[PDB]
RNA sequence: GUAUGUCUAAAUGCUCUUAUUUACUAACAAAAU
RNA sequence: UAAGUGAUCUAGAAAG
């Protein structure tokens, strides 16, 4: 009952923000602090933010030409800005290449739109987080005040008079966004937004907290595998490979290369080997569950690509940990369930094979 | 300055990471979080001689103990832990173990039960 | 109240908690209430129901 | 991605792997001695 | 108060530790179960 | 059918136990449930707008 | 309510692990149908 | 032939 016990229509109580995180609460509430430190521990919130800040930038990048962008750059912010709810600044600055005819200041989701009122040659994204409350739990209205009190007043640190605040409530999983906008962009964005709520590992992490915090819950086998139901294993342990050696001045290079995600039906020998390039694992941290995450949604990928007919039942997969990313990315097909195994199975020695892992040398990009 | 604090004060420039990052730095350097034994207050469950002097500890008397892991785990995921106390008269390293197969403790070179 | 010969609601007979009882409900309340610091909320409203029930 | 060989080739080739994974295991784990081929199925598919 | 231990971690004696002992002897004890099938069937096969 | 002489005994276990039942007035095993709440647990959850609201 | 007391001369960067905690404190409070 | 007007307590911080 956190979200009615601190709550913003209060009568009197002194809103502290809490300690590393943007959760206000109006007045001392005793054991809600402790649970939302527990929630947001070593540095949660910004890891988040952070982390989602990131996901657009990738977005960005995958869709650079087709919006007409001449660079995406993230912005060294301070590290609190985050959690900074008083005032904020432009994560991710836009330039443009031609000069874009963007929209009055309009939310994530109108379809009427006129793209003939401002012009401008650079733009930004702001991303917002909230903890909501029972009172002002609507997320839309706040990234809309927002966008009026920061945009106007003096100087927001923006570079450009435009752009766009995008906004997640996270204790509600609402996100909603605000600004200006250039034709096609729009509904773009709405899906990128929608696949980060889906899965964003970050945001994941959070929810399994809130979950633990609450106590919320939802060899043998072997001939059982190749029955007329169709399945694939799936195979993650030569997604993120690297090779390690020393230059002659003694610096060891770790240097990051072409990988795989081994994707076998078992029935019909369709390995669907997506080929996962180096240029995915450029300027990144926290890198092996990186690597789970992208895993998971190529998964999904695949899954989407096949028809109902060719599609699985029972998705297996070799490590342990493998599981829980691509159920959050299956949760849009439910009836195919997300199996384990006891098999130590040697799925790892694809790059063995000859002419696939040529293949996976011979590739400049995802394929 | 109230137990119950909400937010602790930080510097202006306190980069949360870093700040991390140079604290794990100096902590293979600092003198306790880098050792063994960590304090504990504990009660005597065993009621117990200690083997020097004849000490009769009974049961549930407080001491400040010193709990240490034991590299050696039960079965596989379930830890055990040595529990170092004193004998009040006679300054003697009494200790025990918690082997959690019988759901209880295990004395180790201190003292005996009875 | 019925006359049970003719079947006749005969008589009424009013009804009033006596205030002996009330007393002892308040009390059942008060010990409830108190020697409750710790509780688990949740143990604290059985109780209540409990006696409410009663 | 393989060799296109005969049924009876494939058998052989098979068999040498079977030997192979054998021999590599007893070299790893000092085992003594296989006690059946039931007992290998288990070291093959699971590992 | 009485029994400080029974608030503490490590005390065994406590419900929480000895849940997740049970818990861990039943997962351990299915694994061998399982094993222990698979050895009589290869003994009965010898 | 043996147990005779109980509601009395019930009444008098105020004097011999130190929490007493709330319920000594009646006797779930002779009596049965003389009452029953489960219909009240289904409105209150309605009262309260439905479940989505909670 | 996170006790306390004595004791005191004047290698460098690197990264990788997490859906946790060798976590600690008990001064505080203690019941059923 | 005439119903249905109004009365609305509260409200957190420390130490123990
Ligand atoms: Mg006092």
């Amino acid at each position: 009952w956190s979200p009615t016990i601190n709550r913003a229509n209060v009568y009197v109580g002194f809103l502290v923000q809490l300690d590393l995180t943007g959760i206000f609460l109006h007045g001392k509430i005793p054991t809600l602090k402790i649970s939302l430190i527990q929630i947001f521990r070593a540095h949660l919130w910004q890891k988040i933010h952070e982390s989602i800040v990131f996901d657009i930038c990738q977005i960005l990048d995958g869709e650079l030409d087709v919006l007409q962008i001449e660079s995406v750059t993230k912005e060294t912010v301070h590290p609190r800005k985050s959690y900074k709810m008083n005032s904020s600044a432009a994560d991710i600055t836009m330039e443009s290449v031609h000069e874009w005819e963007v929209s009055k200041p309009s939310l994530l989701h109108e379809t009427n739109d006129s793209f003939k009122g401002l012009i401008t040659n650079k733009m930004w994204f702001d991303v917002q987080l909230r903890y909501g409350d029972y009172d002002s739990h609507d997320i839309s209205r706040y990234v809309r005040a927002k966008f009026l009190d920061y945009t106007t007043d003096n100087v927001s640190m923006y570079p450009s008079p435009t752009g766009v605040m995008i906004g997640i409530d996270l204790a509600y999983n609402m996100y909603d966004a605000y600004g200006n906008w250039f034709n096609g962009l729009k509904p773009l964005i709405q899906n990128s937004m929608r696949t980060i709520m889906k899965a964003n590992p970050a945001l994941y992490v959070l929810r399994e907290r809130i979950r633990k915090g609450l106590q919320i819950y939802q060899s043998s086998n072997y001939a059982e595998l190749f029955n007329n139901d169709i399945k694939l294993f799936v195979d993650d342990t030569n997604v993120y490979r690297v090779t390690v050696h020393k230059t002659f001045e003694g610096n060891v290079a770790t240097k990051a290369i072409n990988g795989c995600i081994f994707t076998l039906n078992p029935k019909t020998g369709h390995l669907f080997l997506k080929i996962i390039h180096t240029s995915v694992w450029a300027g990144q941290k926290r890198l092996s569950q990186l690597a789970k995450w992208k895993t998971a949604e190529e998964v999904s990928a695949l899954v989407r690509s096949l028809p109902k007919e060719e599609q699985p039942k029972q998705i297996i997969v070799t490590r342990k940990a493998m599981l829980d990313p691509l159920e959050v990315h299956m949760l849009d097909f439910p009836n195919i369930a997300i199996r384990p195994t006891e098999l130590r199975l040697p799925f790892s020695a694809a790059m063995s094979i000859d002419k696939l892992s040529d293949v996976v040398m011979k590739a400049t990009e995802p394929q | 300055s109230e137990r119950k604090a909400i937010n602790k004060y930080y510097p202006p420039d306190y980069n949360p990471l870093e700040a991390e990052k140079l604290s794990r730095k100096m902590a293979k350097k600092l003198k306790t979080m880098n050792k063994s034994h960590a304090s504990i207050r504990l009660m005597t469950p065993f009621s117990m001689r200690c083997l020097e002097c004849n000490e009769y500890i009974p049961k549930s008397r407080k001491f400040n103990g010193k709990k240490e892991l034991l590299k050696e785990k039960y079965l596989d995921s379930i830890k055990i832990y040595r529990l170092t106390i004193s004998c009040p008269r006679c300054a003697n390293s009494i200790a025990f173990r918690t082997d959690p197969g019988n759901s209880d403790y295990v004395m180790e070179v201190g003292g005996v039960r009875n | 109240l019925v006359d049970e010969r003719t079947k006749q609601r005969t008589a009424k007979a009013y009804l009033k908690v006596s205030e002996e009882e009330i007393k002892k409900f308040d009390s059942r309340i008060r010990g409830i209430l108190m020697a409750s610091g710790s509780t688990t909320f949740t143990k604290v409203a059985a109780k209540w129901n409990t006696s409410l029930i009663s | 991605l393989w060799p296109s060989f005969t049924d009876e080739q494939w058998i052989t080739i098979e068999s040498q792997m079977r030997d192979l994974i054998l021999t590599e295991y007893g070299r790893k784990y000092n085992v003594n001695i296989s006690a059946l081929t039931q007992t290998e199925i288990k070291d093959i598919i699971l590992g | 108060s009485g029994d400080l231990n029974l608030l503490k971690s490590w005390n065994p004696k406590l419900m929480k530790n000895r849940k997740k002992v049970w818990e861990t002897e039943q997962d351990l004890i299915t694994e061998q179960q399982k094993l222990n099938t698979r050895l009589k069937e290869i003994e009965k096969e010898r | 059918a043996y147990d005779r002489g109980h509601r009395i005994r019930r009444e008098f276990k105020q004097y011999s136990l130190e929490r007493n039942s709330p319920f000594w007035w009646t006797n779930s095993h002779h009596d049965g449930k003389l009452w029953n709440l489960n219909a009240y647990r289904t409105d209150v959850i309605q009262a309260l707008g439905g479940i989505e609201t909670i």
